[PDB]
């Protein structure tokens, strides 16, 4: 700030830290998981 | 390993523990039999050519 008498010391106390978390748009899962599965049991 | 357990019809690990303990026991009968005197018992024939 450093416009009135008493000033802080850094923006630490200026700032104010959030503990969440965001994330952006991502590709979609398509070909993954639409075929069925065979079990196996050996090579 | 543990992709050889699966990767096979049957279990392993008896064959694994006797080829261990017959290993042992071929190696320290080699040993007493002929077995040099560096890092190995002294074998008998080893014995009896120092003598």
């Amino acid at each position: 700030n450093q416009s009135s008498s008493v000033e802080v010391s850094s923006e630490s106390y200026e700032t104010i830290f959030s503990q969440r978390i965001i994330r952006d748009l991502q590709k979609e899962l398509v070909v993954g998981a639409l075929f069925e599965e065979l079990p196996m049991s050996s090579k | 390993t543990d992709e050889t357990e699966e990767d096979a019809i049957f279990s392993l690990l008896p064959l694994l523990r006797k080829r261990l303990i017959e290993a042992h026991a071929v190696s320290i009968e080699e040993a007493f039999m002929t077995g040099d005197g560096s890092g190995k018992p002294k074998g008998l024939l080893t014995l009896a050519s120092e003598d």
